[PDB]
RNA sequence: UAUAUAGGCGUCUGGGGGGAACGCGGGGAAGUGAAACAUCUCAGUACCCGUAGGAAGAGAAAACAAAAUGUGAUUCCGUG
RNA sequence: CUGCUGUGAAUCUGCCGGGACCACCCGGUAAGCCUGAAUACUUCCCAGUGACCGAUAGCGGAUUAGUACCGUGAGGGAAU
RNA sequence: UCUACCCAUGGCCAGGGUGAAGCGCGGGUAAGACCGCGUGGAGGCCCGAACCCACUUAGGUUGAAGACUGAGGGGAUGAGCUGUGGGUAGGGGUGAAAGGCCAAUCAAACUCCGUGAUAGCUGGUUCUCCCCGAAAUGCAUUUAGGUGCAGCGUCGCAUGUUUCUUGCCGGAGGUAGAGCUACUGGAUGGCCGAUGGGCCCCACAGGGUUACUGACGUCAGCCAAACUCCGAAUGCCGGU
RNA sequence: GAGUGAGAAUGCAGGCAUGAGUAGCGAUUAGGCAAGUGAGAACCUUGCCCGCCGAAAGACCAAGGGUUCCUGGGCCAGGC
RNA sequence: GUCAGGUAGAGAAUACUAAGGCGUACGAGUGAACUAUGGUUAAGGAACUCGGCAAAAUGCCCCCGUAACUUCGGGAGAAG
RNA sequence: AAAACACAGGUCCGUGCGAAGUCGCAAGACGAUGUAUACGGACUGACGCCUGCCCAAGGUAGCGAAAUUCCUUGUCGGGUAAGUUCCGACCUGCACGAAUGGCGUAACGACUUCUCAACUGUCUCAACCAUAGACUCGGCGAAAUUGCACUACGAGUAAAGAUGCUCGUUACGCGCGGCAGGACGAAAAGACCCCGGGACCUUCACUACAACUUGGUAUUGGUGC
RNA sequence: UCUGAUCGUAUUGGGCCUCUAACCUCGGACCGUAUAUCCGGUUCAGGGACAGUGCCUGGUGGGUAGUUUAACUGGGGCGGUUGCCUCCUAAAAUGUAACGGAGGCGCCCAAAGGUUCCCUCAACCUGGACGGCAAUCAGGUGUUGAGUGUAAGUGCACAAGGGAGCUUGACUGCGAGACGGACAUGUCGAGCAGGGACGAAAGUCGGGACUAGUGAUCCGGCACCUCUGAGUGGAAGGGGUGUCGCUCAACGGAUAAAAGGUACCCCGGGGAUAACAGGCUGAUCUUCCCCAAGAGUCCAUAUCGACGGGAUGGUUUGGCACCUCGAUGUCGGCUCGUCGCAUCCUGGGGCUGGAGCAGGUCCCAAGGGUUGGGCUGUUCGCCCAUUAAAGCGGCACGCG
């Protein structure tokens, strides 16, 4: 079974031109704000993040890394350094390249490090071939996108669907590194939680007992069955009222809550993260002329949506398939923002194969506005399709958003002209206060004037629509 | 699920053997203690392990001096 | 085969098997006790083989003893 | 004091024992025999005995008893 | 004498099919191989009674019976079935091998003997009244459901209040409580304040500084089995 | 001087209850009548009729049994 | 182990019968439920069930016609 | 009662012949009245298939395929209303496993698992009929079990599941035929688990012995170096 | 014979080659013999002092036998312990369990021991080249916060802490009287004599400031002794004194010497102890509630409702081990049920983000009803086609 074993020694795993055991290691990642990481004691993991370069090149390679440090950061936590390379082939046992299990063990242990992430979801022994020889806590992308979801959980639904996805991606590897995560336990705080992950709930862990974690899958897939019809309940009112309905859809950090802050004078939260609004929350507000619609934000979507957490997107997808005009928020801070609406809107093409009705009116927008195109300048805004964005980092004035975002909404409101005579001493003020008012001609006694009006409106007034 | 704990040691009997006004013969131990808790005055002497006996006939008695608790053996009068 | 012997022939005298125990000689367990177990004990018992006698075996110092002027085959009892 | 295997002496200034052995003393005189009495036991017979049983007892067997009967056999084995 | 295998000598297998070799004739050819036809009747061949076995199901299950019956089943010229007579005997036999069978039992058969095996284990242990009256603890244990010693019972002997309760007197303690600016820890909000940074002069030296920080320290309120500057009540040890 | 005291040992020997006058009274064929016998008859004897086996459930031989064969007599045990 | 009638049959299967031998040893009633052994079942046809378990169905003789594959023997009574 | 044993076939090892091997303390016996084309042991278990340049010394030399199924990797459909066994084209780079183990294989099987046709009381869903019991009458006549007795129910209490205790309810005495929910029903001093003892088995547990083998010496001698 | 090469002759062992008379041959031929594949005898032919057998001896040896293979243990296994020392638990005398919470030990020192004498640190402040926060030095403040070989505790500034001089008491022969104690062990000891050390003397010294640093008996080794000495003198051996050899660590130590399987099992017992079942708890689970930040278009409560808090039921996973091991027979299915309501349908209401059609949630309501199939052992669940629905649960997870 053991052949010539001389392969780090002459030969050469995928070093087409730079590859096996090169580990370039490059990027080392890591930024300082005021010193003082932690400030009293271990706040930080000093972790060490991975990547397995693949189809694409600079464009994408260090992309994943770029996205990964501030993911962990959010977490919570210093990431050391990143390590990739070329990798032709993605070996299934650790699709890491040439196996170099001793040379990332000793760059590891030259560094702080204590924790190690990896990119994409890792089979049981895909990574305990590499929990082995690290000797570390390993918690790849898919533990940390979920890790993150239970720190910022707030309500119920975030915190029975969150804990669904994790118990369900323990699922496929409840055999090894969960066992080893319980070995030593928590530990006092562990790096990683509970069904809430920001400390409280979900202190204890994630899988511990076979029978329990399947016996809680249960508990709550019911509990997720009766939240469809709590939800179904409440969104009564928009369906039961044909009220058009606009979503924010961005990738991440896009700002959408300081959008919809802006522009409807909301207060929702806005905190730096990639995920930091948790269910979608609405508010009515108003076109230019009034039709006081309602606008939604969205969950965020990352690059490569991990399906092992669908039922906390399941109601994002929900409301945005029963909505009319999308708009698409995007964030100015990568350097391919091709690449980022084009990943995030992979998403919507299975949300309607899924629940199909129709391809939605679609407009783009990109905040950061102050910020972003530091080097871009305006081709993004003149040669660049559809986009418009005046948002800036913390906020700023909306000036057309308002209006092509009316003009692309539906227009189902009748505009055939309508005739209003005086008759009571008030009775305009039915059609001045419901219909809009646009191009209030108003002349004399039984005024006369041209304005759009609502179908039980316009059937009222039927009768009464005398030519001008 | 192994316990590092469940080691200790022996009843050393320690403790005062004789208390005030008891009528003892020389040599008799008075306090078995460890370390200094008291010091020797007046027919008292100190032994190995810093125990404390009797020099001479008498009854016990315990006084302080200078800040530290001694024991005495006062000599009892013939009657 | 020569002496000769094996062998053959005849004739005379004996053995053969049984018996309850006891005798002498020879092989000779294990259960058990040891709070387990192997030395050890059980025990030279059980059992077996040989072999008799009215009884057998041992018996006439190449002995004990200790300076006593000692006792004087063997056997079996009682002490030691 | 003895059984097997090797080796292997002197005839009285000889040889053995006297609790390794050595000297002096002391006791015997190996490698040849036979020998009663005191002593162990009851298959059997005769005359008695019992602070022994007295028919579920006393022998398995007071009556067909090693019978009937059980087992291929060794063998087990009643009741009256 | 059952059963496993082997040996000697006998016996049995209704009926009906297919048709191998061998042999003869005819084609194919140098040539046989080969191809049709005939006799022939091989086969651990086929179908199926006797016979042997035991796959399914029902019945029985204090049965008719300590392994059977009914109805279907498999082999049925063969490594076949069976009669009579023999051989292999227990740590041994025999085994197309199941630890199967060896006389209704087999991971070592039966009977008698050693033998009244041993069992820290379970059961049993037979008439009465009077007096006294427990323990389920400590230590050790190839030990934990056993046992030895001590403790606690009873009886005899010896002394006699030494026993015990109450008062008073003489003692050591660090528990309860309480306290922390008295020790070791954590911690709550203020006050001043080095580090300072950043700012105004501008040096860098030299002055103010500065939503702020806490070095030390200060004020108010805390808490602790393994903290104690203190510290009871009971208990205990003597005397009276 | 004791084989001296039983209510228990799934104790042992004998006798007798409860279940209970209860289950069962043993194959897959089947008996009926007339007459007799006799105290007594479904079961015995005779005559008829009906039914069953008929590669036997008929007739022999061997092993095994040992008198069970036949005549006369008898009917308290046995014959479910 | 020997004998092996007649008819239908290939048959020593099966059915009924000859010779021969039996009716073999608890009966008489009674349309109870229920159990066992047989029989039949409308219409559907495995829905039953762990599973077509059991039961049903084909079944004989003579003529036609017989597939995939094959160790060239078969398959094969193919099946129809 | 089979997939297991056997089997014809194959490959190793021992045996040169009162062999090897086995029974026996030995003699002796079988092997064998045989002789390496034979005998004994050991695995496997008809039959076919399994792959090239280096490979008085050429060099990494392991093929680097296959008829490969762990291969629920949805990796799709056929199997039907919904279909398990399966059937076929994909992900199936050390995957795997096989130089002596794997693939195929006609025929066969009271083997295991499935689909179709016919057939049906297996079922929808049961009904009826006959016989043998049951039942009644006559005769004979047991058995296991058994502390007792003119042996209710509810809710409680209790060694924690009450015929037997407490408080209430209900019930005339005695039988017959049936059902099977209790009497922790009968049966067997629980076979499971633990403790103690035992037995038999394994082994590089301990200690012995059989047997084998190595040397000294007796049998055992002479002459030459 | 003392200091001593080689000698002449006679006594011998081994290696090697042979021979024949020991011995061997199931190679032949004859005789007992009429029959004899037996056996013995004669002789011939081959081996041959080998082989085989006796006594002795070293190896291989489950081929066979006798046995061992610990205990605690919230059942057993697995894991982890097993002796000694210190603290808390430990309830202010001693003592006191748990698979309770923390740790150390299996030594070290010839000076870190004895004695005589002298000194006081840590930390802080002020000043000084390298030299700094911290080295050495100066002054001051500094009563214990440094240190005390080693764990923790009790003590130590009177110093037991820091230096130096000299010394070996890290003695011999004892020991009144006590502590602790099942016993065996274990600790303290004033003081007496002999000979020493230190000190002017008084005085202290029988190891270390104290408490761990260890192992019974048996058996045997090594030095000395006024012991004993198998008739006697000796010697052998024994005896006494002092000491030596055990991770006998399972540390009161069965043997000098020892692992496993059993579903092929068996016997004696146990509900002292488990699996099912009941019983208590309710951690887990289910049913809800309390408070309301927030969501819900505005709008906490139509519908939800986080962070937190309180309970009900005894169906899940568990905890305990109270009855039952001289027997309480396990799951799923079938037949037959009966009950609770926490209601799936049918029935009556409130609110509604209830236009109507319908929907949501809550309240009351248990009379009756709640399908047939394909796969799934499946605990269970997925699919097919219907219905008004294909309810959830208890009853030994009802009923062998
Ligand atoms: N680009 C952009 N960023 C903003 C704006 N307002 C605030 N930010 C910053 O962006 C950070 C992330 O908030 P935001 O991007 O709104 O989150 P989100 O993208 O709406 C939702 P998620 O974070 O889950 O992807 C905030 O810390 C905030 O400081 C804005 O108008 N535009």
């Amino acid at each position: 079974y053991p052949e010539n074993s001389v392969a780090p020694s002459t030969g050469e795993l995928a070093l087409e031109d730079r590859a096996s055991l090169r580990r370039v290691a490059g990027l080392s990642t890591e930024l300082a704000d005021v010193s003082e990481v932690e400030y009293r004691q271990l706040r930080l993991e000093r972790v060490v993040l991975v990547g397995v370069w693949t189809e694409g090149s600079a464009a994408d390679a260090e992309a994943s890394l770029a996205e990964l440090a501030a993911l962990a950061e959010t977490a919570g936590s210093e990431v050391l350094e990143g390590l990739i390379q070329r990798r032709d082939k993605p070996d299934p046992s650790t699709y890491i390249g040439s196996g170099k299990a001793a040379e990332l063990r000793e760059v590891v242990l030259a560094t702080g490090a204590d924790t190690v992430i990896c990119d994409g979801e890792l089979s049981p022994a895909q990574l305990n071939a590499l929990e082995k020889a690290v000797k570390v806590k390993v918690i790849d992308r898919t533990a940390l996108i979920l890790d993150i979801f239970a720190q910022h959980a707030t309500s119920r639904e975030g915190k029975a669907q969150v804990s669904l996805a994790q118990m369900e991606y323990m699922l496929p590897r409840l055999r090894g590194w969960g066992e080893s995560m319980s070995r030593q336990a928590g530990g006092r705080a562990g790096g990683a939680g509970g069904g809430v992950g920001t400390r409280g709930p979900g202190e204890t862990k994630i899988e511990t007992d076979r029978r329990r974690i399947r016996e809680r899958m249960a508990k709550l897939r019911r509990e997720i069955r009766d939240m469809k019809k709590i939800r179904d309940t409440q969104r009564g009112s928009r369906r039961r009222s044909e009220i058009p309905s606009v979503a924010i859809v961005g990738y991440t950090n896009a700002g959408k809550s300081s959008l919809l802050n802006a522009l409807t004078g909301a207060g929702v939260l806005v905190e730096n993260a990639l995920f930091a609004t948790l269910e979608p929350t609405t508010r009515r507000g108003e076109f230019e002329d009034g039709r006081p619609f309602v606008l939604t934000d969205t969950v965020g979507f990352v690059r490569h949506l991990p399906t092992q957490l669908v039922e906390a997107f399941r109601s994002t997808l929900e409301e945005v398939v029963d909505a009319d005009l999308l708009i698409h928020v995007v964030d100015g801070s990568d350097v391919n923002p091709l690449a980022q609406i084009n990943a995030v809107r992979t998403v919507i093409n299975e949300v309607v194969a899924e629940y199909d009705i129709a391809p939605p009116p679609e407009l783009l927008v990109v905040n950061k506005i102050d910020a972003a195109t530091g080097v871009g300048l305006a081709q993004l805004r003149r040669a660049l399709p559809d986009a418009v964005f005046v948002s800036a980092r913390t906020g700023d004035g909306l000036d057309k958003l308002r209006s092509r975002m009316g003009e692309l909404v539906e227009s189902t409101d009748a505009t055939v002209d309508v005739t209003i005579p005086y008759d009571r001493g008030d009775l305009v003020a039915r059609v001045h206060t419901d219909g809009h008012v646009d191009a209030t001609e108003h002349t004399d006694a039984g005024t006369r004037i041209k304005a759009r009006v609502p179908a039980p409106l316009a059937a009222t007034l039927r009768e009464y629509a005398t030519f001008a | 699920s192994s316990s590092r704990n469940g080691r200790d040691s022996a009843a050393q009997r320690l403790g005062v053997k004789r208390f005030g006004g008891q009528v003892v013969k020389a040599g008799e131990i008075l306090v078995r203690q460890r370390g200094t808790h008291f010091h020797p005055g007046v027919n008292v002497g100190r032994g190995g392990d810093d125990t404390l006996f009797a020099l001479a006939p008498g009854a016990v008695e315990f006084g302080a001096k200078r800040g530290r608790k001694t024991v005495n053996i006062v000599p009892v009068a013939r009657p």
